RNA sequence: UUUAGAAGGAUUGCCGUCAGGAAAUUAGGUGCGCUUAGCAGUGUACCGCCGGAGGCGG
């Protein structure tokens, strides 16, 4: 395949994001929800697991 | 110990460049004045009757290399590698390196076809909140390297410093005065179409990308097979190849899976050529992995 | 003085007899080697030396004469009977005798074995197979008569081979009852009709059709047979029908 | 030198009438897509010109 394909052109798709010529920060927010340990389990098909658990 | 490279391997950037955006100025009152250049509908750019001035700006920012290794999938070879780095950072404090990436700024290279037919271009460079002595751009040759000035030394000392690792990041911004005339054409860059030629334009005005310009900035390998013949600077690449004239230059073992699988798997003691060459493909980054 | 290979691909033959007084299917070998010697007798007699020492079957599609009930089984047809001499030669209705016909598309392999198998010999095959018969049916067309060399040359279909190791393995008391078993074990075996058997001695008699030769009384005898593919052929001598003949035996085996 | 050699299956036709599928429900927990790049190739060829069709100038 080198012999054959060394010089031959590539075009490709692609996405790119960059700032403006006029700022010069980036800003993000997110949140985060925080919840009881012992309120977690969603499902159990042993009562005495969970209660070892608990 | 080593058998082959990883399944996994990458190398990020370290020259990082922006986008380039176009102006027009008149020459005698350029630290004045600022107007827009926009694309006028194929689709072609000229300047305005009441300029005669092209106004280049874009920024590089360059990163440390060790500190540019994204994955690798067996700790023995990223310790190879950063071995073989220190060893690098021992000889040449990745120095003949940044004076050649200084001096393709200085020759103006990045102006592609806007250089030839050209009575004045000054390119300033700026770092931090200091100006550095302007430069004359029609004084050097495209295809020789200038070791001898001291702005340019001065630049490659601070650029050299953080590739290797005393400091952690460098900002460079870069203006560039071309004097070609009143109603003259500005070549921009062209997109990619999946007919007629379609211009780039960038937050309204015109410019090149990227990726053109950081072309400009790695032909600095003379240190190729061939190189008593045809005397003229490559562009670094792995199989080492030159759009321009049809051939590859570097098709067998000088290229730089080979070298590289001769100085990691097989610890044997390369030129400073090669070297010189290795270092820069990493300067570069890629995909480098192995079936199996 | 030279040995080769000779390919009949694809020959159309309508009508073929396919009636051995306990098979109703596919005709007897005897018919194809029959052919295969028909067609040697009329090339030496327009002056070209060749001799054809061993035939490959190929099957490439079939088609009973009848229809399928409801129940999966085949009802057979027969053309109306005409004026048959006797004595009832004259009268407007005539007998119904036991009879079928099959249609056939196949493939032919001859090894050849003369002084010189050109494509002069392609040439005089293509010039002299338009005056024979395949059992009783005629031969409607045929696409190209070619010479080969190997195994990958040949074109895509099932041969003909026999498998009396299969029949000789087998249940007991008879021979019949191991023919029942073995077809009743394994699905994809068919019987077949592989020469005849004496039930007299030589002599001369009266009614022959040619009176200057020999003449036997004979019974036909029958063994079993598979398809293999012909992608999965080992080699070409493995499925090449050839003539044998013991005393009081007339035969067709693959050696 | 082939279980050889031979063959007209034909004509005609009214499938019909009626009808309740119906009731109940818990899909749920977890998670890194991602390292590289010059839209080039030359980006396309204009007016004529005699001739009458066929051939050079800028």
């Amino acid at each position: 395949k080198l012999e054959k394909e060394i010089m031959d052109p590539n075009p490709q798709k692609s996405q790119s994001c960059t700032l403006s010529t006029e700022c010069d920060t980036l800003r993000i927010d997110f949140g985060i929800k925080v919840l009881p340990v012992k309120e977690s389990m969603y499902s159990c098909s042993d009562y005495n697991y969970r209660t070892a658990i608990y | 110990t080593l058998k082959s490279r990883p399944e996994n391997l990458s190398f990020a950037r370290c020259l990082n460049t922006t986008e380039a955006k176009f102006w027009q100025t008149d020459f005698l009152k350029r630290h004045t004045f600022k107007l827009p250049l926009l694309i006028t509908d194929s689709q072609s750019c000229t300047l305005s009757t009441e300029c005669d001035t092209l106004r280049i700006d874009f920024g590089i920012k360059v990163l440390p290399v060790k500190e540019s290794m994204y994955s690798c999938s067996d700790y023995n070879y990223r310790t190879a590698i950063y071995q073989k780095i220190d060893e690098y950072i021992a000889e040449d404090g990745f120095l003949t390196l940044a004076k050649r990436y200084v001096n393709n700024i200085a020759n103006a290279r990045f102006l592609w076809r806007n250089r030839k037919g050209a009575e004045i271009i000054e390119t300033i460079v700026t770092i931090e909140d200091k100006e550095y002595p302007s430069f004359n751009s029609k004084s050097f040759n495209l295809d020789t390297f200038v070791e001898d000035n001291a702005t340019i030394n001065e630049i490659a000392q601070q650029i050299a410093d953080t590739f290797a690792g005393k400091r952690e990041y460098l900002n460079i911004y870069v203006t560039c005065f071309v004097k070609i005339g009143c109603a003259m054409e500005v070549y921009p860059s062209q997109e990619m179409t999946f007919k007629g030629k379609k211009l780039f334009k960038f937050e309204g005005s015109a410019g090149m990308h990227s990726q053109k310009i950081n072309n400009a900035l790695r032909t600095i390998d003379t240190w190729y097979p061939d190189y008593t013949t045809y005397e003229f600077p490559i562009p670094v690449e792995n199989y080492g190849a030159a759009r321009s004239i049809g051939i590859p230059f570097r098709p067998d073992t000088k290229s730089f899976y080979k070298l590289i699988d001769r100085m990691i798997l097989k610890n044997e003691d390369l030129p400073i050529e090669d070297k010189h060459y290795v270092m820069a493909i990493l300067i570069r980054g890629g995909m480098f992995s192995k079936k199996q | 003085m030279m040995k080769g290979y000779i390919l009949l691909e694809k020959v159309n033959i309508e009508n073929a007899n396919a009636f051995n007084n306990i098979i109703v299917g596919i005709p007897a070998i005897t018919s194809f080697l029959g052919f295969a010697r028909a067609l040697e007798r009329k090339l030496n007699a327009k002056e070209i030396a060749i001799r054809i020492n061993g035939v490959g079957l190929e099957f490439h599609e079939y088609e009973l004469k009848g229809y399928k009930n409801k129940r999966g089984q085949y009802v057979t047809s027969c053309p109306l009977p005409g004026s048959i001499p006797g004595q009832n030669e004259k009268k407007l209705d005539a007998h119904i005798m036991n009879q079928a016909y099959i249609d056939l598309n196949m493939s032919f392999l001859l090894e050849v074995e003369g002084p010189h198998v050109d494509m002069s010999t392609c040439k005089s095959i293509k010039s002299t197979m338009e005056t024979l018969r395949i059992a009783g049916g005629i031969i409607r067309n045929y696409k190209k008569i070619r010479l080969i060399d190997t195994l990958a040359d040949i074109p895509y279909g099932y041969f003909l081979t026999l498998r009396q190791d299969n029949l000789n393995d087998a249940a007991g008391d008879d021979m019949l009852d191991k023919m029942i078993h073995a077809l009743q074990q394994e699905d994809t075996l068919v019987p077949i009709a592989v020469g005849f058997k004496a039930l007299s001695e030589v002599g001369h008699v009266e009614g022959q059709r040619d009176p200057e030769k020999d003449h036997c009384f004979v019974e036909s005898i029958f063994s079993l047979g598979g398809f293999e593919c012909s992608k999965i052929l080992e080699d070409i001598n493995s499925c090449l029908w050839r003539y044998k003949t013991e005393e009081g035996l007339y035969l067709c085996t693959i050696i």
